[PDB]
RNA sequence: UUGACAUUGUGAAGAGACAUAGUUUC
RNA sequence: GUUCUUUGUAAAGUGCCUUCGAAGAGUCGAGUUGUUUGGGAAUGCAGCUCUAAGUGGGUGGUAAAUUCCAUCUAAAGCUAA
RNA sequence: UUGACCUCAAAUCAGGUAGGAGUACCCGCUGAACUUAAGCAUAUCAAUAAGCGGAGGAAAAGAAACCAACCGGGAUUGCCUUAGUAACGGCGAGUGAAGCGGCAAAAGCUCAAAUUUGAAAUCUGGUACCUUCGGUGCCCGAGUUGUAAUUUGGAGAGGG
């Protein structure tokens, strides 16, 4: 608000704290991104190198959804297993019957592999996952099923 | 289009509101106040369904 | 019935009893004035295929327009601005020459209501049209379910608003990719996406 | 099709017990009609040839067919057309001044 | 115009767009308003619901063909099934949709059976005026909630058969991948003289 | 201002080709 | 809600068999000019020149030839929230 | 000589209709420069202001020549979002939309192209009466160069 401002603070002096010599003025550098390959380069390379320029092939009409495939890590991978149910399968880690995980169905298009899921089996229903996912999925006693 | 409006986080707008009803007792609070409580049987002041 | 006949022979116009006809019923619509009344259609199948009918209170006029570019006006082709507004003369203009049509035999029978038209002939001066109107306030057409719409008044000079088959046609309503300019109309649609929207609890 | 269950490659996509529709007529919008056909047939030798199909039918007597379809492209829209064009200019060269 | 180090920003206000901002002040009152409509319109449609019996229909793209959502209408193979023409479908609170077509069994039966369902759960008052008032129960979404099919069981076997979903994967890419290069040399070897 | 295309049709003589029957073009 | 006329040798809905199944042109499309668009070998609009088909036609956001596939059904029209 | 037809006219002919105003919002046309780029022409301001034609209580749009590329959706409009993104751009300054998803609201349709051909089955007007937003009888007239019923692609039509 306004009553905690500096302008109430600045009241009586004379040039409102922006200097008598070199004044408050429109517009000094030009407007905007003005001055990038000019005046204003020191700032724009350093604190923003790569502005200027192109890199990479345009893709005309490009449709997010395509290419949607959220991640998921072995790190967690037993969250997607409400915790009442969990500890019944974490104990009891078996085959004959193993819990069906459907990533899918939790939202998400990959499985990745981040790190240590305890040795209990899981069956993990995915559209994809990373060679590593897979291998530590399987030296738990689990499989990958692979649906669409 | 100033803002006249103000978002408050819904969790804390309960913070805010499950103090100010744990202040209703407390007497001194309520004292405080203003409120003309020196008197009442006691507080929290309770009352018949009747009413 | 003889319309399918007329149809398909009307799509011979480099034919040699299409180009006789063609290049006698043009010079006598050039002796005609610029705007006459038409006795009859004279593609009766296209008339009839665009909504009219052979009953009282469906009318048909002849109309001539000037072909070619829009000269931009301007005295002397001094245009008085930057360079990418100079040109005069290979300036273009958004309507059709039957939008014109239109609009002229529309401002000649202020009573009537343009229904559609259709194109007959042309030279190097002109386009020739037949426009179809309708008169909304004839009991014949004030009855009848079917083109009665035409009664309400927010079908006046329809033709002046962009509102007939050729209308739409240059205001691009169409619907899909190619259009999302010019759509839902496209004066409304930028001004849409050009419009800040700021609610109570700003999100 | 079939697809085959996975979520790359040739059939990607789920599996699905399957059913097919009854056919939309609009499907069938091109199609011929013995009203049509018999219209056309007649209006064709009432009114005759036009003349760019006149200069087609020498071109293709006197030229060849590639250099028939090269010029009927320009004429006409395009290419697919222009095939169009000389094989119907083809078949009044055989079915008239021929068998 | 360029100072300290800051993220490059983007504002478009450039135009005269102080002419086009609109503040939706009237939040309330439209909520209000929208409020009593409803309230009118259930009046006027006497004992019927507000809304019509939408269908099940599988969202599209890979990005929600996981989930299942109401759909237009019921289409012409579905009401057919159903036992009704559209025609009364349409005035019995159904929604028909000709432009949908069907290609996924478990879709159809899933509409069929909303159908049975719903017929079995209204009355529809006789023709001539006697009305028989029986209370009107609002929504019909409500009252047939679309739900998520069950799509497995919770647990069950692991069936390792042995070779990696990941090379398969791989290699699912890769035969696509080729697929036309392939196709060129069965020809260009087919043309063996 | 200059060219091409369109407005643009009808004859006759002369040139021009499938390569010394006339469709076609100047 | 009531009440009076029965409209009718009227109108409509549905199942099987058979033969049919008409569906918009100086338009679609094309070249070029100009304008416009986020629209990129060209997003729409218009002028001039060319100008279609019917197992066709349009679209499928990189021009082209070939082969397929998917999806609608233009060039006419009404319509509350 | 007489009587049609076609096309074109005239009436203070019978009855009607348009103009102008307003114009916040709406449908079109036409169309700037200041400005920004630290100069400036492309660009920007802006498909903005000014000028012009045309509507309503909303207008417009609307039952796909759509979106998609999925296990596919399903008229139009608007909101949230997609997104300051794909893309455009002296690739500078700057600009910049769409498909999906959630929600408000929901509604669907009719012509043309068809031999009623055992019967133009259709309609304006005048006129008399009546129970007058209209009906019936009668008479001029329109209309076969096609007015009704039937059919609209989702179909649907003729036979059995
Ligand atoms: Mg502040
Ligand atoms: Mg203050
Ligand atoms: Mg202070
Ligand atoms: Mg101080
Ligand atoms: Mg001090
Ligand atoms: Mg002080
Ligand atoms: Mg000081
Ligand atoms: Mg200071
Ligand atoms: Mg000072
Ligand atoms: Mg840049
Ligand atoms: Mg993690
Ligand atoms: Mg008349
Ligand atoms: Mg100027
Ligand atoms: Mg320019
Ligand atoms: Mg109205
Ligand atoms: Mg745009
Ligand atoms: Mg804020
Ligand atoms: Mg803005
Ligand atoms: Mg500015
Ligand atoms: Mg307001
Ligand atoms: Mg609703
Ligand atoms: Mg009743
Ligand atoms: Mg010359
Ligand atoms: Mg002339
Ligand atoms: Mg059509
Ligand atoms: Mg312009
Ligand atoms: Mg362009
Ligand atoms: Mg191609
Ligand atoms: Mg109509
Ligand atoms: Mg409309
Ligand atoms: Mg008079
Ligand atoms: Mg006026
Ligand atoms: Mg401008
Ligand atoms: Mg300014
Ligand atoms: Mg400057
Ligand atoms: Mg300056
Ligand atoms: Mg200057
Ligand atoms: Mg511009
Ligand atoms: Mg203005
Ligand atoms: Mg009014
Ligand atoms: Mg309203
Ligand atoms: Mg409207
Ligand atoms: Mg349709
Ligand atoms: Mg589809
Ligand atoms: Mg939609
Ligand atoms: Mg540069
Ligand atoms: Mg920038
Ligand atoms: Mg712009
Ligand atoms: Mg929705
Ligand atoms: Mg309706």
């Amino acid at each position: 608000p306004s009553r905690f401002t500096k302008t109430r603070k600045h009241r009586g002096h004379v040039s409102a704290g922006k200097g008598r010599i070199g004044k408050h003025r429109k517009h000094p550098g030009g407007r905007g991104m003005a001055g990038g390959q000019h005046h204003h380069r020191i700032n724009m390379d350093k604190y923003h190198p790569g502005y200027f320029g192109k890199v990479g092939m345009r893709y005309f009409h490009k449709q997010q959804a395509h290419f949607w495939k959220p991640v998921l890590n072995l790190d967690k991978l037993w969250t997607l297993i409400p915790e009442d149910k969990r500890d019944q399968y974490l104990k009891s880690a078996s085959k004959e019957t193993a819990p069906v995980i459907d990533t899918l169905a939790a939202g998400y298009g990959k499985i990745l592999g981040k790190g240590r899921i305890p040795n209990v089996p899981v069956i993990v229903k995915a559209r994809f996952v990373s060679k590593l996912a897979e291998e530590k999925i399987r030296a738990a006693g689990g499989v990958v099923e692979l649906i669409a | 289009w100033r803002k006249w409006n103000v978002k408050v986080n819904h969790n804390e707008k309960r913070y805010a509101t499950a103090s100010a009803i744990a202040a209703t007792a407390v007497a001194s609070l309520v004292l405080a106040r203003g409120h003309r409580v020196e008197k009442i049987p006691e507080i929290p002041l309770v009352v018949s369904t009747d009413l | 019935g003889a319309y399918k006949y007329l149809e398909e022979l009307q799509r011979k116009k480099q034919s040699d009893v299409l180009r006789f006809l063609q290049r006698v019923r043009v010079w006598e619509y050039r002796q005609k004035n610029v705007i006459h009344r038409a006795a009859r259609p004279t593609r009766p199948d296209k008339a009839r295929r665009l909504g009219y009918k052979a009953k009282q209170g469906f009318v048909i006029y002849r109309v001539r327009v000037r072909r070619g570019n829009r000269k931009r006006p301007v005295p002397k082709g001094a245009t008085y601005g930057k360079p990418t507004n100079q040109g005069v003369n290979e300036l273009k203009y958004q309507r059709s020459l039957r939008a014109t049509a239109e609009e002229r035999v529309g401002r000649r029978a202020a009573n009537l209501r343009v229904l559609n038209s259709y194109w007959v002939n042309q030279d190097s001066t002109y386009k020739y049209f037949e426009v179809i109107l309708v008169d909304p306030q004839h009991k014949a057409i004030r009855r009848d379910a079917r083109y009665n719409w035409i009664c309400d008044p927010v079908h006046k000079h329809r033709e002046a608003r962009g509102l007939t088959a050729t209308g739409k046609k240059s205001r691009g309503i169409n619907k899909g990719h190619k259009f999302n300019n010019t759509k839902a109309g496209r004066r409304k649609t930028w001004k849409r996406q050009n419009t800040l929207s700021l609610w109570r609890y700003r999100k | 099709t079939v697809k085959t269950g996975i979520a790359i490659g040739l059939n990607k996509g789920k599996k699905v017990t399957s059913m097919t529709p009854a056919p939309k007529i609009s499907y069938k919008k091109g199609a011929a009609s013995n009203r049509t056909k018999f219209v056309r047939s007649l209006v064709r030798e009432i009114a005759g040839l036009s003349p760019y199909e006149r200069r087609l039918i020498d071109l293709i007597r006197n030229s060849g067919e590639k250099r028939a379809r090269k010029v009927a492209k320009k004429r006409l829209g395009s290419f697919t057309r222009a095939k169009a064009k000389v094989e119907e200019m083809n078949n009044i060269i055989a079915a008239s001044r021929r068998h | 115009a360029i100072s300290k180090n800051l993220p490059i920003l983007k504002n478009h206000f450039r135009k005269h767009w102080q002419e086009r901002v609109k503040v939706h002040f009237d939040q309330a009152g439209k909520k209000v308003s929208r409020r009593n409509a409803r309230a009118t319109r259930a009046a006027k449609i006497a004992p019927r619901p507000l809304d019509l019996l939408r269908p099940v229909v599988r969202a599209p793209t890979v990005k929600y063909n996981r989930k299942v959502r109401a759909g237009r209408g019921f289409t012409l193979a579905e009401v057919k099934a159903a036992g009704l023409t559209a025609a009364y479908a349409r005035t019995i609170g159904i929604a028909v949709d000709h432009r949908r077509q069907n290609r996924n069994q478990e879709i159809f039966d899933a509409n069929v059976q909303r159908l049975k369902e719903y017929q079995s759960k209204i009355i529809v008052f006789p023709r001539n005026g006697k009305a028989p008032e029986a209370e009107q129960v609002l929504s019909a979404a409500a009252t047939f909630p679309i739900a998520q099919p069950a799509t497995d069981v919770e647990a069950r076997a692991v069936q390792d058969n042995g070779e990696s979903a990941f090379r398969t994967l791989r290699l699912a890419r890769s035969e696509k991948k080729f697929r036309g290069i392939r196709e060129k040399r069965a020809r260009e070897k087919a043309e063996a003289e």
